[PDB]
């Protein structure tokens, strides 16, 4: 028998290829390259992990920003309410306060912290941000400072301490202790803060209270390290341009 | 543990309430970075000229392109200008945290100009001599022409210009190593004519498309280098 | 094994895309831009509402028309008989009853009632119109008014108050009332009327019935303010080319 | 409330028996404005020649074209009398009576001339800075190329010769706003050759089609602002 088929011939509209953006809960059809053919993966144990991609997990560790000095033998900048150190409060930390590697008619090499590449790779993001300080003291030193977060403020332009004890702020006293966590709010307008690079939604601030104390037999200078990491409900949004190369070639074209 | 150690947290206010990733306002949950890296992104962009191919250039190679799921090495010339103001891509950035890596690679390689039968061809351990890739002429004796029973794949321009293949991961050891500096890699992958169709007097434009497979896994998170600011060019 | 797959090859008809009319009632075969892939939309709350296009709604709103004076004063045209204002019934209002601002080789702008810029989207109409017309006055003033509905008439000729009696109409007295709503009737040999931008399947008319009185405490003018929305039985029939453009830009090439 | 509000009503006939909204003679309701804005509507439609493009001009972008769900600012000048003789389309009208929108856009762009590869990308916050769009050479710096990680899509003129993109809403606000004056909108579609093609010596007719998605709506009805009469040109 070569009975015949009649069933009418249905529409269907060619193109080239599958998605060029999906990279998530679908299928693929492909050309794979193996001897068998079936849906198989390469095989696993504990000698070998799984993805560590997670992005709370790669963005939960703490990166370094540039360090600075309180010099307490300097009778001028170490007074009450003069402000050491600041910057506005965004997850791309600031260009100028990030140790940077220049180089002649090269780019320039910032090492970014790893919330600042995780957050370079999406357009918009939200959600608290931790910021550990870490003195290099000893059980000899003392001070007080006062860290404020100032919401809907770009530069230190009308800032004063007098005026940032108005916000939300924590009083911190390095009398034998060496780190504290400040996990700043995120008050904003909005429900996701694009990138940077715009203004940074907010302002940080640190303000002397109590001056550095010291003696004849211990150093006089305190280093700082500021570090920062992602808070427990930091988010990202939607993947864009990454705003950072590699620097493994820094040769560039103007 | 001294990445994620958190003293002394002085925190003013409550946590912020959460969308479960974007799931809220928008329609998906962006919590990974392995779904980030699946979507395509460009590897490789040339061109290649009679003359600078064999001398009897029947069914010859056009280029090797060695499999690294870091970028190739980039230099930002004046013909391709994306090299040169975009820098690397999203995939390359994501590669340089991780140490490790275990899974495949999937390509789409669009060669046209040319539409004839063009081929590719996987040699899972021919690895890894240099960050660029080798054109034409300048391939080496025994990889010049096809070879028998490499896992290859064979398409009309006519029909279909785009040919999309899955790269095995082929290994005797644990891992591929990310970064790697110059059998560490996914080896070498050949694309070439399959027979001395006349090339046109200006060109074959090749350019190849990348993304990660599905069993694909990055593996052990150290640093970030130092990265270059895009906006400065 | 790699078993040989013989079964016979199905037709198909190639076509380009997919249907450039259908909007209802059916799937539509697509490429998204998304990093997920699968059937996505972006999310609500009560922060924003479900979407407000539902025709009855918009078209319940009222739009205004040019309004018109009675002069009490006036003893000409303030008569038992005399016609104040009438124009033929259809939803997109006749362009003389409209507000319009003209511009000097650019085209006129006219405001048209929400009734007629939907009804100008829409090949056929049917149904009931509302007519509220709102009297500027005081207790002082009184007036009766007779409005008539004359089925299948296009203009005024042969149109008189001895003779629009005979059709549906109601009688209104302004004595401390300042509005009132006349629904008029729907009635023509045909289930669909076609759009107008043609004739009017009917026509609308007052006539002064008891003159307009007033003192010389109290303004002479009596100004009335007529407003047009669809009635509860009001609907629309086939998308067309849209009778009305948007005045963003007014150039026009003759 | 004082939109719907009717007082003292007359009415001298009972109301008119109902056909379920077209449903009883035709055979589908049309009861809703927002099945009558999924029909495709013209966009944009405009010709690109060479030497108004890139001076390099391999992969590069075309067009930038701002997403709007009211139009694009119309001219009508005597090249396509469309935008003249027929004003706006229904979408433009539907959309000028409503203040925000939440939703995307569906697109058709048939780009043809030229056939060889091209691609199409949507940047969802670069806006919005006109009611144009802009051609080639005049697109700025870093709108040029393609980029790496937008969501993008790509087409051979050889296989198929129309693209049909859906365009997500991503954008950090509540509601996105229709009628906007010159991050409101749908951000900005860059349409563009994927390599330097030579291009034929009159244009590269590019058309773009767009209309509602599924998710979309409409959401605050103020009124419609003035009209004009088509008939009248």
């Amino acid at each position: 028998d070569n009975p015949p088929d009649p069933t009418p011939a249905k529409f269907f509209v060619p193109i080239p290829s599958h998605s060029w953006a999906h990279g998530t809960n679908t299928s693929e059809p492909t050309n794979t390259l193996r001897l068998d053919g079936g849906v198989v993966g390469v095989g696993r144990s504990d000698d070998i992990g799984t993805s560590d991609t997670a992005i709370s997990g790669i963005i939960g560790v703490y990166g370094l920003l540039k360090p600075f000095d309180w010099n307490a033998n300097d009778t001028g900048r170490n007074v009450g309410g003069h402000l050491l150190w600041s910057m506005p409060v965004h997850p791309q930390v600031d260009k100028d306060q990030v140790i940077q590697v220049m180089t002649q008619s090269k780019l320039t090499q910032y090492y970014l912290p790893p919330i600042s590449v995780v957050s370079s790779l999406y357009a918009y993001t939200r959600g608290s941000i931790k910021y550990k300080f870490l003195f290099g003291n000893n059980p000899r030193h003392n001070a007080r400072l006062l860290v404020a977060y100032i919401p809907g403020i770009s530069s230190d332009n009308r800032l004063t301490l007098e005026r940032a004890r108005n916000s939300a702020h924590v009083v911190f006293s390095l009398n034998e202790v060496s780190e504290f966590v400040f996990t700043v709010p995120y008050i904003t307008d909005t429900m996701w803060w694009p990138r940077k690079y715009f203004v940074a939604p907010s302002y940080i601030c640190m303000f002397i209270l109590n001056p550095l104390v010291a003696m004849e037999s211990v150093p006089s200078i305190v280093t700082i390290v500021p570090m920062i990491a992602a808070g427990d409900d930091f988010e990202v949004a939607v993947p864009a341009q990454p705003a950072v190369g590699l620097s493994r070639n820094i040769d560039v074209i103007y | 543990m001294e990445r994620t150690f958190t003293p002394n947290v002085m925190q003013p206010t409550p946590l912020l309430p959460t969308t479960n990733d974007g799931r809220v306002t928008f329609g998906e949950a962006f919590n990974d970075l392995k779904d980030l890296a699946r979507r395509y992104q460009l590897y490789w962009e040339g061109t290649i000229l009679e003359g600078n191919l064999r001398a009897i250039r029947r069914n010859s190679a056009l280029v090797q392109l060695p499999l690294y799921p870091h970028g190739l090495r980039i230099q930002p010339d004046v013909n391709n200008p994306i090299w040169n103001i975009m820098r690397d891509g999203h995939i390359p950035v994501i590669s340089s945290g991780f140490r490790y890596f275990r899974g495949g690679l999937r390509l789409r390689i669009v060669v046209e100009g040319l539409n004839s039968c063009v081929w590719v061809q996987h040699h899972p351990d021919r690895p890894s001599i240099f960050s660029r890739p080798i054109i034409g002429r300048y391939i080496a004796a025994k990889d010049a022409y096809r070879n028998h029973a490499y896992a290859a794949y064979v398409q009309n321009m006519s029909v279909n210009r785009t040919i999309e293949v899955e790269v095995p991961f082929y290994q005797p050891g644990l891992y591929g190593m990310l970064n790697a500096s110059d059998f560490t890699g996914l080896g070498d992958l050949l694309i070439g004519i399959e027979g001395e169709q006349p090339i046109p007097k200006e060109g074959i434009e090749i350019s190849v498309y990348y993304s990660i497979a599905d069993d694909f896994s990055f593996n052990i998170f150290c640093g970030f280098p130092p990265m270059v600011y895009c906006d400065e060019t």
